[PDB]
């Protein structure tokens, strides 16, 4: 049925984040509220294009933008960050309700050195009007042409010519 | 009554019979052809409506 052409191995070398889950989830909200610009249009690319291959250009940017956020903490209160994310992992659910004191310590540090405020409840869960440059695909499913529907029935009803016309029956 | 009564009456019957005969043969041609190519008002066997289908975004990007 054809060619399954896919991107080469050349473009699949991004500076992959080397962190673990706990440190990923320890920041989470601040990372989500400070790196939304590359997240939104890339995810919008994932939905609109309906194909992973066409969103490689945005796929690397979100990973790259993560590093700029991540190393920004290293030049700042990363020691409170280490104490935080090294206390989250100890819980099996990776739950924040048991690490509230370090939640404050990370928040109070990031509040003034950088200014990333704590996202209020429900703020992340919000549809956003992400600006984009790419035009919308003409057919995201690459749908082919459509069969022409059968001609529509019309015309005023007329009495059945010569009645029932079934064997000898008339009228 | 006069023979002209039966003459005209039979002719009207013959015309009615011929049109009835001609229409019957055409119906056997219409119904069979419609059952073959399908592009007709009847014999349209039911399908699934294109309205009952969710087009809102899913939970998985590709679809």
């Amino acid at each position: 049925p054809g060619i399954v052409e896919l991107p080469t191995l050349e473009d699949l070398k991004v500076q992959e984040v080397k962190v673990s889950s706990s440190v990923l989830k320890a920041a989470a909200h601040h990372y989500g509220a400070q790196c939304d610009k590359p997240n939104k249009e890339f995810m919008l690319c994932r939905w609109e294009e309906k194909d992973p291959r066409r969103c490689l250009e945005e796929g690397k940017l979100v990973n790259q933008c993560a590093l700029d956020f991540f190393r920004q903490i290293k030049r700042h209160c990363a020691e409170p960050f280490t104490e935080y994310w090294t206390c989250i992992d100890y819980s099996g659910l990776q739950l924040f309700r048991h690490c509230r004191k370090q939640q404050a310590k990370f928040d109070e540090c990031v509040l003034d050195k950088l200014g990333w405020v704590r996202p209020d409840l429900g703020e992340l869960s919000k549809v956003t009007k992400v600006k984009t440059d790419r035009p919308l695909p003409e057919n995201p499913y690459h749908s082919r042409a459509r069969p022409e529907p059968n001609p529509e029935a019309e015309g005023d009803l007329k009495p059945a010519k010569h009645g029932s016309r079934l064997f000898f029956w008339t009228m | 009554d006069g023979p002209e009564k039966n003459y005209e009456k039979t002719m009207a019957i013959l015309q009615i019979e011929a049109e009835k005969a001609e229409l019957r043969l055409k119906e056997l041609e219409v119904r069979r052809l419609m059952r073959a190519r399908g592009d007709g008002p009847w014999y349209q066997y039911p399908t699934i409506d294109k309205a009952l289908i969710d087009h809102s975004p899913k939970t998985t990007p590709d679809n």
